[PDB]
RNA sequence: CUAGAGUACGGUAGAGGGUGGUGGAAUUUCCUGUGUAGCGGUGAAAUGCGUAGAUAUAGGAAGGAACACCAGUGGCGAAGGCGACCACCUGGACUGAUACUGACACUGAGGUGCGAAAGCGUGGGGAGCAAACAGGAUUAGAUACCCUGGUAGUCCACGCCGUAAACGAUGUCGACUAGCCGUUGGGAUCCUUGAGAUCUUAGUGGCGCAGCUAACGCGAUAAGUCGACCGCCUGGGGAGU
């Protein structure tokens, strides 16, 4: 992923706050990394060194998400149908 | 290579300078194949054999 | 320490990135055969080493440097 | 981006070879890469046979160019008899002029 | 037939020694093996018979002339040095001595290791 | 709340993957010239190859796979594994500064994946090497070792199988405990010329005190002192049947 590319998400999800740490910056740059990826693996079939990399975020996301949840219900359902998940 | 003076000076001018290029310890290497095994095990005896003699040398050198 | 001093040919000098252009620096680091020199017996530190064994096999596809005394 | 692209053409094909300059430069600014240098070494003598000749004349030059210009040169060098070989770079900087035909002369 | 400034090929094998006397276009003019120099068997890998097969491809050669030699040793065996000192006892300016070796960088297998 | 854990920012090092492309040395087959009696092999020989012109030697063509020297107790990868050069996509680690989130962590029965090599299926491709095999020799005897040949295979694409002395014969994670000599990479401080200096993290080696151990031996990369969860052992054969 970019750098720019980086830099437009953190101004769209910002908490208002101009801080990368919250959950909702977090779990929006894993997702945007993983929805590039899915050409590189119809290509490249037998890339397995490559393809471990790939479900280390995928777990990454389910469990922020889960810390979202454990904590509220309103910031949760404000970014699930947001992204489209689950 | 070895141009040229008497005959005696270049014949021990080519037989030392093809040992210290080479090329007559890697020929008497090319005509059994070692398994990589058997080459991982020079890997590990010369490594044993230069650093113990790192260390046994310092006993003449005290 | 003439192996001491040839470490400090890369490393004393600013020229960290060497290129495969200097043809007057490479032939310090080849034999007369052709093939390339160790590093214990020119000194050299071991990043350089790597960087120096690039910059040959660039210059030998080239043709600015041979392989062996053949051709 | 930022491309080292050197290539050696055939000895007879060495005065002709001013033409071949712009030629391939012109398509590259078609692209918008812009050149930063272009050096051209002269005819020396190889180190060995390629294709049973021993002159060459080499030929530098740096070009910053797309991902476009690139699929230009690569293919424009294997559909040539002028030129025997050629190697293309990738440097993660910028280019200054000048570098060693001072020091060559 | 007058030919000048030959060229000796030298190729020692393990078990067997051949010199040949050529030009510099690559054509025969003499050649001599241990072999026939009637040895046949241990005696034949000596680098004793590497001399006198060496002096015999060196009696031949007056045929043509030949009063300048260039030497290229090739092979690992044993008299890869005694043939050389073997040559200008005939009579031979010898002028330079080059090591041809053929040497793979990676090459094909070789076979199996004796027992 | 910020000491665990994770993010944003600079910065290095690497045979970490996948898809194409291009080299040079050597081997073999073939063509052509010169040239003429053996070559090859071995404790020694023989089978074999040779004037129907071999080996040698020079010129040319085609093709296949491996990648000298660098190369190292050296690197990277979760493990198996990974060495020609370039482009192409692509994962993670290190190191520094700085802000943010504020415990978001650990382990993991079942379940899900990646699994050397030999082998199996359909299609390619056939340089060398080489089980099965054939001949010679040795041999009371020799299916064997040694010699001359030689097929599946090894190579590529797609799919399968799932075991190895799959080894550090040592499960993962966290915290404390004398030293000294090396080495990869990275910041420091420092008089500055250093063949510099000392300190600090992340690896990787050689000795060693306490301590433990049946002994051998490990010893900040524990088999030392302690925690959290899991797997497994109960005399030898019978039998991992
Ligand atoms: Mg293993
Ligand atoms: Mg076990």
């Amino acid at each position: 992923l970019s750098v720019e590319e980086k830099a437009q998400i953190v101004n769209e999800y910002k908490q208002a706050e101009g801080d990368t740490g919250s959950p909702e910056v977090q779990v929006a740059l894993l997702s945007a990394n993983i929805n590039k990826l899915q050409d590189h693996f119809k290509a490249n079939g037998k890339d397995h060194h490559s393809r471990r990399g790939l479900i280390r975020m995928v777990n990454q996301r389910r469990k922020l998400l889960d810390y979202l949840k454990g904590k509220d219900v309103s910031r949760y359902t404000a970014l699930i149908g947001r992204l489209g998940l689950r | 290579k070895v141009k040229e003076e008497p005959f005696d000076v270049a014949l021990r001018r080519f037989k030392r300078s093809c040992e210290k290029a080479g090329a007559l310890a890697e020929v008497r290497s090319r005509e059994f194949y070692e398994k990589p095994t058997a080459e991982r095990k020079r890997k590990a005896a010369a490594a044993v054999k230069r650093h113990a003699k790192k260390v046994q040398r310092e006993q003449r050198r005290r | 320490f003439f192996r001491r001093r040839r470490f400090c040919r890369f490393t004393a000098e600013g020229v960290k990135e060497i290129d495969y252009k200097d043809l007057n620096t490479l032939k310090a680091y080849v034999s007369e055969t052709g093939k390339i020199v160790p590093s214990r017996i020119t000194g050299t530190k071991a990043k350089y080493q790597r960087q120096l064994a690039t910059a040959i096999k660039r210059a030998r596809y080239l043709a600015l440097l041979p392989y062996t005394d053949s051709h | 981006r930022h491309y080292e692209i050197v290539f050696l053409v055939h000895p007879d094909q060495s005065e002709q070879v001013g033409g071949m300059v712009e030629r391939y430069t012109k398509a590259i600014e078609e692209d918008g890469g812009k050149i930063h240098r272009l050096e051209d070494w002269g005819r020396r003598q190889l180190a060995y046979a390629i294709n049973n000749v021993h002159k060459a004349h080499y030929v530098l030059m740096n070009v910053e160019c797309s991902a476009k210009a690139l699929a230009e040169l690569e293919d424009n060098f294997r559909y040539n008899d002028a030129v025997i070989r050629n190697l293309v770079m990738r440097r993660d900087e910028a280019v200054t002029e000048q570098s060693e035909m001072l020091k060559a002369e | 037939k007058t030919v000048v400034d030959g060229i000796a090929h030298i190729h020692a094998s393990f078990n067997n020694t051949i010199v040949t006397i050529t030009d510099r276009q690559g054509n025969a003019l003499s050649w001599a093996t241990s072999g026939g120099s009637g040895f046949r068997g241990s005696r034949k890998s000596t680098p004793f018979a590497a001399q006198v097969a060496a002096e015999r491809a060196g009696q031949a050669a007056l045929e043509y002339g030949l009063k300048n030699l260039d030497v290229n040793v090739k092979g690992p065996g044993p008299g890869r040095e005694s043939a050389v000192r073997a040559l200008n006892a005939c009579g031979y300016k010898i002028a330079s001595i080059t090591d041809v070796t053929p040497i793979p960088h990676n090459g094909c297998r070789p076979p199996k290791k004796r027992r």
